[PDB]
């Protein structure tokens, strides 16, 4: 009958919205990861330099004490 | 009826649409974790050697403090 | 029919809450590494410093 | 016809919101897991800042 009709449409249409709003979800935190990548990536290359500078110093410094 | 027997089959094909582009959607959904998963998994590969990283600079630092304590001595 | 969409759509509200709650924690993620992006930063800067005077150091020193 | 693809489209789509909700979840742990390692390097650099400046401001007392 028509109530069944409608109210069946009504729920798969509700039901399609919420999907929409999972997947909006997921596209933006992929999003967000990925953005976020971009700042480890100069996060990581910093901590390298840091490391090799420090690396270079402590052994200026044992010289230094030979 | 003939009315409602149109507008009947209007919202059941509508529904059936809804549910390929519910399809759709949640392909799509699917791929993008997955893509997430991944990223997440690349960027802790890089958040291991920071952390090695920051103890070999605590490591080499107390190092370098003993030896400046020792040069002003 | 209608039982099988009802306990759909209980399926994905649940992944949604779930989801809302991934979201806040890559958030406070995002802002962590902000701090962690400025302080690797700082870091490298005064370890150049150091590096420099560890060589002038060496020079005085030995 | 289309009541049979209406019906297994939903079945699909449930599985697959299965798979999504073990995905998030999965998303969740290993966000959380490098939350709590993110801390532990933020507690390393802030270490290391200190011992840099201290470090910086004797060599500098020294020259
Ligand atoms: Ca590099
Ligand atoms: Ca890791």
């Amino acid at each position: 009958a028509l109530s069944e009709i409608e109210t069946r449409h009504s729920e798969i249409i509700k039901l399609e919205n919420s999907i929409r709003e999972l997947h909006d979800m997921f596209m933006d935190m992929a999003m967000l990861v990925e953005s976020q990548g971009e700042m480890i990536d100069r996060i990581e290359y910093n901590v390298e330099h840091a490391v090799d500078y420090v690396e270079r110093a402590v052994s200026d410094t044992k010289k230094a004490v030979k | 009826l003939e009315e409602m027997q149109r507008r009947a089959d209007q919202l059941a094909d509508e529904s059936l649409e809804s549910t390929r582009r519910m399809l759709q959607l949640v392909e799509e959904s699917k791929d993008a974790g997955i893509r997430t998963l991944v990223m997440l998994d690349e960027q802790g590969e890089q958040l291991d050697p920071v952390e090695e990283g920051m103890n070999h600079i605590n490591q080499d630092m107390k190092e370098a403090e003993k030896n400046l304590k020792d040069l002003g001595k | 029919s209608n039982r099988r969409l009802q306990q759909t759509q209980a399926q994905v509200d649940e992944v949604v809450d779930i989801m809302r709650v991934n979201v806040d924690k890559v958030l406070e993620r995002d802002q962590k590494l902000s701090e962690l992006d400025d302080r690797a930063d700082a870091l490298q800067a005064g370890a150049s410093q150091f590096e420099t005077s560890a060589a002038k150091l060496k020079r005085k020193y030995w | 016809a289309r009541e049979n693809e209406m019906d297994e489209n939903l079945e699909q789509v449930s599985g697959i919101i299965g798979n999504l909700r073990h995905m998030a979840l999965d998303m969740g742990n290993e966000i959380d897991t490098q939350n709590r390692q993110i801390d532990r390097i933020m507690e390393k650099a802030d270490s290391n800042k200190t011992r840099i400046d201290e470090a910086n401001q004797r060599a500098t007392k020294m020259l």
